[PDB]
């Protein structure tokens, strides 16, 4: 599942 | 039959800086909030970015419909030559897609890119791959550090192919 | 300080430029230095224009004329971007140089820009029928007129500065 970077 | 490129940063440099780059150099970049994905040069969506679970990926925030739907249808530094603009591109990653799968995208879609996180990003000039670089963060200022790079001579030749 | 809390902002009517490009053309440094009036630059006619603010795309648009001015008709608003605004001698001669033909540009407040919608007609400054600005490296270097022969569109140089001044622009 997508973990958001930045 | 279609390639989705995700640019991480565009770095405007002069030819002389290009030819003087060496491994270990860190190139300052703007913290990329958004990421615009392109297809043969043309923006088709904006998106946030991250991983899933070990691959880099985009979380689509906005599709640029009209474009998507139309896809469906040895020389001193004083020298002026040394000051010529060369755009340096850092790609977050790419993915090959069918127009169909592309048009099936919507806000929220998570598109994985063909590269593992933590492995160095591609760096290109004039669309040709000339180096690898890794993202570096120090006190929230971002940068790309050159890990590997072709010779200044090959840079010069790939630029003017 | 414990200040911005109770604070009422003055009207700050600072402006942006919306730029609309007719064509981008890859050329080589030699070709840039040897360009002369009468020369014709082959361009595929654009089915639409992506308008930029400071090099960032903000909208797609159709184009044409209104009040004898070049103009855009807003096709599509790239909303997040808009909302965020609101918040070896022969190698050398082969060096690529992007030459840009510019349909026109206008100054807008962010308020004006955020009010645009599918439909909005935006007039560009500079009159229709007068020649188009030609730039390299973001500097004016030439003027051009859109031409046709068969289904072949081109931009023919009407005016252009000296090669010395072109070389200079390029490196500025």
């Amino acid at each position: 599942v997508f973990q958001q970077l930045g | 039959e279609l390639e989705l490129v995700a640019n991480f940063a565009d770095i405007p440099l002069r030819l002389s800086q290009i030819l003087k780059l060496k491994p270990g150099d860190v190139l300052p970049i703007e913290k990329p909030d958004r990421i615009i994905a392109h297809v043969d040069g043309v923006p088709v969506l904006t998106s946030q970015y991250g991983t899933v679970n070990g691959q880099y990926a985009l979380r689509v925030e906005h599709l640029i419909n009209p474009i998507l739907n139309s896809l469906n249808e040895a020389m001193q530094d004083i020298d002026l030559i040394m000051d010529i603009p060369v755009k340096l591109t850092v790609e977050l990653g790419r993915t090959r897609m069918t127009i169909k799968e592309l048009l099936r995208l919507t806000q929220g879609s998570v598109v994985a890119l063909d590269g593992l996180a933590g492995e160095p990003l591609d760096i290109l000039i004039n669309g040709y791959l000339i180096a690898q670089g890794e993202v570096v963060v120090v006190a929230d200022k971002y940068g790309v550090r050159i890990t590997d790079i072709i010779t200044p001579s090959e840079r010069m030749r790939r630029l003017s192919r």
